[PDB]
RNA sequence: ACGAGAACACGUAUGCCGAAGUAUAUAAA
């Protein structure tokens, strides 16, 4: 897939980057991430978990709220589809698509920092 | 064990040519085969001193010792030069030694069986290899077969990875780049197998 | 038997009284089908004696250690009694060939018997895991056309022996090397190691004679229940 | 008078050791890849099969020393790689041969003092041939019977030296057997 | 003559260090690629706990006699009384269950944990690094004992459960003080595979 | 000879910091994903504080060459002696009461720790971020005794309830100084696992 | 692009290597590397999983991230055609290219190895 | 009716032993 990949060389502006993201931007929304994947891998079974799925559901309002704070994240989260991800992620209720986007997201953020002032 | 035929190889020709339009009597010819005679009859006696051999068949011009390994090979070219000496580099000696195991039936290891091997390969390399195990311990016949298994497959990739071997070991940077250096030339690479071998 | 290579054919040298080196011609042994009639006829050089020789790596030689653990090694403690096979091996195109004649049913039936025979065995140790073959019938032209001449000489190209009455007359001139023959028996009489054949003396394969002689095959048996055969016949090779 | 032939393929299922240089394994000296003797084959078949009792051991492999003579009736080839083991190992880029560094302890002391020992690499196959010469049509029954014994044994023991430590086990597949000989009916015999 | 066959799985509960090789990897098969325990570990790790079990003297230790029974399950066929081997060991070869695991969770077969050494009158430290094989591994193996004399098996099969039992309780590979390579059997199984031998009333735990 | 086991539990007090895989990342299995404390850094701990308990010269330090009797209980088999070490320590584990009680009180398995320099003269701050195993965590040991002699067993466990509660009182893993690193011991369990030795006498705090 | 694999010599300056590149750097890459190699060794067939594919793009992420870490790693990837290469391999998707792929890191890492301060 | 015919390069032992991923590094504003 890798659509980050291009993605983030169409991200490159006049420099700027999503106007103006920085990797300090981000650090939050990593660590909750990483927090989940943790989690997640202990599980055993595919089924999610409803209390799996309330940390999916206050992942998504962490985003929201990250989204609404600054205006650079609002754009990168809003061309990089992850709320529509993370609302496909909820209706799947599948760990290797959660654990999917992990390595999407992981990707997306290598990108980002691999592209900085 | 070690075995050693010799035959020299301008002797049918000195024995009937011999010294052409001048010198071709009986008597010159007389003298010169007692010549050969008294050196293959008492100078090898005399010149196989120091050397742990015991003498099987010698005279005429064939010479077939035997003994230790090592001791053949330094044998073997102690009695190349002396005889280089004698017959003032006019005749040449051909000569074979191999390895044969104990307790063979020696009548199949008979029928089994010089600047360059005394310059380059023992006095050169073989010195200088002596003296490289000898500084840096703990590299016995793992680390030695390991460099083998690596040179007699003539590969490039198989250069990467001796390059990568030398490195990981603890040899002095003059040792392993000499190696290296050798180890990039075929002619070079066949010599240092020979001497790495006969450390061995 | 004589060897061969990929396209190359081999026979023995004859041991005729060429007049001049004696040392290159001393060192060779066999000269392939090519340049036969030029050795017979002083066509071949030292130079060319030696790259004949140098060109004749038809094989190399072996010995495999081998050990023997029947011994009270199976009882107690008992050293192991190590012993050694000599064994050949041919690169990938070489080989041995025959050479036979007589009637066409003769010819049949030897094809019968050498069809039998190339699942068994044709040296030693047969049964410990040496000596299969696969044979194949080529005619050659030019061995064809070598063993199809007339001349005055002959070349023995076998081991052959004459009978008592023609010996006088078959040794008038002649150049020839004679080998003890000797070897064991297979199932003659109870014990292997007390059966053991007379010796047997015959001419190699390469000796030159004047008078053609016809051989027999001569009996080297003595205190048996069956005759033991030996062969001496000669083929022919008139030039 | 006919003739048996038993064609398959073996399987180096752990790694297997000659070793007939020492500690070098037995090989070919020009085309230096690794063999498996007929002799091997041989002993230690002869060896499980006399062990699992005699008349029939003299009747296989056949004796003659003592005092009576019997003709061999079964003949063993080496073995030799198989052109599928050598194209498989070189488009995978594998060497034929393995090297396990191993290691003496000693008592009182605790000091180890390291080997060298070669070992014909894991997955190689040998493709052997035998020959059955039935010189008794009433004891090819018996006789193929016995050598399946022997097979079946040697399926579960070792080839060559340090099976007690570990190596040697091999298996057997693709045995087919033909008659090459004379007018005898083989579609019935049977070695796993 | 019969031949009893002994199978059952290697499970590793501390990481394993063989690693003849010597970086400081560990031994693999070279056409899987994949970590193996040879044989000889096992038999020669029985051989010392089970020996050390019973008498070992200091005269028996320097002239590396044993236990006569040790002696008859393991052979010696050096000099004295020749007694060949009984029981065969094999190697232990990386299972296709744990495969497909560790494949389909993505988990690596071999970790390389890093080590430190402090040593005194400088505390400087010079670090090192080893490879050790990933717990949850499994290995398969199998066992061979042959029936050379009929009124034995019990006793030998006692000798053994208390060789499995020892070995359950110490460690295989190096760096066993230190934490490596402890393991466990688990699901054996004893069958004739040649013979006229029952094997119903053996068992090892 | 018989051995003697030991099992108990870490507890962890304040954070700990092992950190042999590195922001900073510190030591974790792989099979699981979740950290572990390596049995060497056990040992060596242990090791160090017990020779420091007995003499300890400036010679005893150049060569790592230690008391007799802690080289006994450790092994040296350096000095041409006959020592093989007759106390294992194995790795110890994430346990499964910890993880149901994280899963079930929501909280997270690694603390991630912001740490300041402040230079001299200059008070500009140069951050960094450490991570460390979250405190009140267990995990879960083994050890393994041998009684090569039975003569010493007394006095060396005597030796080892010593370094215990030296350890009790001491940090393990990285920069205690700086605040991470004490542990405790709960719930020490002493069997024969093989052999025909009583456990009952024998006691460690 | 064996060039590729001996620009190592050419690139030993006045002494630091690759401008101060150790092979310590490179652990996690050589640790990824490792475990791929012999996941694919013993697969059968010259067809790579679809997984096997998301896995080499999991490398290049990872690639883009260490060269993100570290300039002399990136100056090592970049220069030595490390991008493209991979590329080039998950667009054929055949084992033996990958293993031709192995081989050449393989032999820069030991090579490099040889030359460290 | 082959210088043959009997004949396991076998048996004993492992990668071991001591090593802490350590030392500083006001969570300033």
């Amino acid at each position: 897939m890798t659509f980050a990949h291009e993605v983030v060389k169409s991200n490159v502006k006049n420099q700027v980057l999503f106007n103006g993201l920085t990797t300090s931007k981000l650090r939050n929304l990593m660590e909750q991430v990483n927090r989940l994947y943790t989690i997640a891998f202990n599980s055993n079974e595919d089924q999610l978990n409803e209390e799996f799925i309330d940390e999916l559901e206050y992942l998504k309002i962490k985003f929201y709220y990250e989204a609404g704070r600054e205006k650079s994240v609002d754009e990168f989260l809003k061309k990089t589809l992850m709320f529509p991800i993370i609302d496909r992620v909820i209706k799947k209720e599948s760990k290797k698509f959660f654990l999917d986007y992990c390595k999407y997201f992981e990707a997306l953020v290598a990108y980002a920092k691999y592209y900085q002032k | 064990l070690g075995v050693v035929r010799a035959d020299i190889d301008n002797l049918g020709a000195t024995f009937i040519s011999g010294i052409p339009e001048k010198y071709n009597s009986i008597s010159r010819t007389a003298t010169l085969s007692r010549q050969l005679s008294l050196f293959f009859k008492y100078e090898l006696n005399h010149l196989l001193e120091n050397y742990q051999i015991t003498a099987i068949y010698s005279g005429g011009d064939d010479l077939f010792l035997i003994g230790a390994w090592d001791d053949i090979i330094e044998a073997s070219i102690y009695i190349n030069d002396k005889f280089k000496e004698f017959t003032l580099d006019k005749l040449t000696l051909s000569a074979g030694v191999g390895m044969f195991s104990g307790k063979y039936p020696v009548s199949k290891m008979a029928f089994e069986t010089w600047d360059e091997f005394k310059k380059n390969i023992l006095e050169e390399k073989l010195l200088v290899l002596q003296q490289g195990f000898s500084q840096t311990d703990e590299h016995g016949k793992a680390f030695i077969y390991k460099m083998l298994a690596l040179l007699r497959n003539n590969e490039a990739i198989n250069i990467a990875r001796l390059a990568y071997l030398l490195a990981r070991s603890k040899m002095n940077e003059d040792f392993t780049s000499k190696i290296f250096n050798w180890a990039q030339n075929d002619k070079d690479k066949n010599q240092l197998i020979t001497a790495l071998e006969y450390y061995i | 038997t004589f060897p061969y290579e990929n396209e190359l054919y081999y026979l023995p040298k004859p041991l005729i009284k060429i007049d001049s080196n004696h040392k290159a011609f001393k060192k060779l042994k066999y000269v392939p089908v090519h340049h036969y009639n030029q050795y017979l006829n002083g066509e071949l050089s030292a130079e060319d004696a030696t790259d004949l020789n140098d060109i004749f790596n038809i094989g190399y030689f072996s010995l495999q250690t081998k050990v023997s653990l029947i011994a009270q090694e199976t009882d107690s403690s008992a050293d192991s009694e190590p012993y050694s096979v000599g064994t050949f091996t041919f690169e990938p195109e070489a080989g041995l060939y025959f050479i036979a004649k007589g009637s066409e049913e003769t010819l049949d039936h030897l094809n019968n018997i050498m069809t039998a025979l190339q699942y068994s065995g044709l040296g030693g140790k047969r049964n410990a895991g040496y000596g299969q073959f696969e044979y194949e019938i080529i005619n050659n032209q030019q061995l064809s056309k070598l063993l199809n001449q007339n001349g005055k000489h002959s070349i023995l190209l076998s081991t052959a022996m004459a009978k008592k009455e023609e010996i006088e007359s078959a040794l008038k001139e002649a150049r020839y090397i004679l080998t003890k023959r000797s070897g064991f028996v297979q199932s003659t009489n109870y014990s292997e190691m007390l059966v053991k054949k007379s010796d047997f003396y015959s001419f190699s394969s390469g000796s030159v004679f004047k008078n053609i002689f016809n051989g027999d095959i001569f009996n080297v048996g003595h205190n048996g229940k069956h005759p033991v055969y030996r062969y001496a016949k000669p083929l022919w090779l008139e030039v | 008078y006919s003739k048996i032939k038993i064609s398959g393929t073996i399987e180096v299922v752990t790694g297997l050791h000659i070793g007939g240089g020492g500690s070098p394994v037995v090989r070919d000296l020009q085309t230096k890849l690794p063999i498996i003797p007929g002799s091997s084959i041989k002993g230690k078949m002869r060896n499980l099969l006399a062990k699992h009792f005699d008349e029939r051991v003299l009747r296989l492999f056949g004796s003659s020393e003592k005092g009576n003579i019997q003709r061999a009736r079964l003949q063993i080839s080496d073995a030799f790689f198989s052109e599928k083991t050598k194209e498989h190992f070189a488009q995978n880029d594998i060497a034929y041969t393995e090297t396990k560094f191993e290691n003496t302890i000693n008592r009182l002391t605790a000091v180890a003092n390291p080997r060298q020992i070669e070992r014909v690499t894991r997955g190689s196959e040998f493709d052997f041939v035998f020959i059955y010469n039935v010189d008794e049509e009433s004891q090819v029954e018996d006789d193929f019977e016995n050598i399946e014994k022997a097979i079946h044994l040697l399926e579960n023991d070792y080839l060559g030296g340090g099976g007690t430590r570990g190596n040697g086990r091999i298996q057997f597949k693709d045995t087919n057997i033909e008659t090459v000989v004379g007018e005898y009916d083989s579609t019935n015999l049977k070695i796993k």
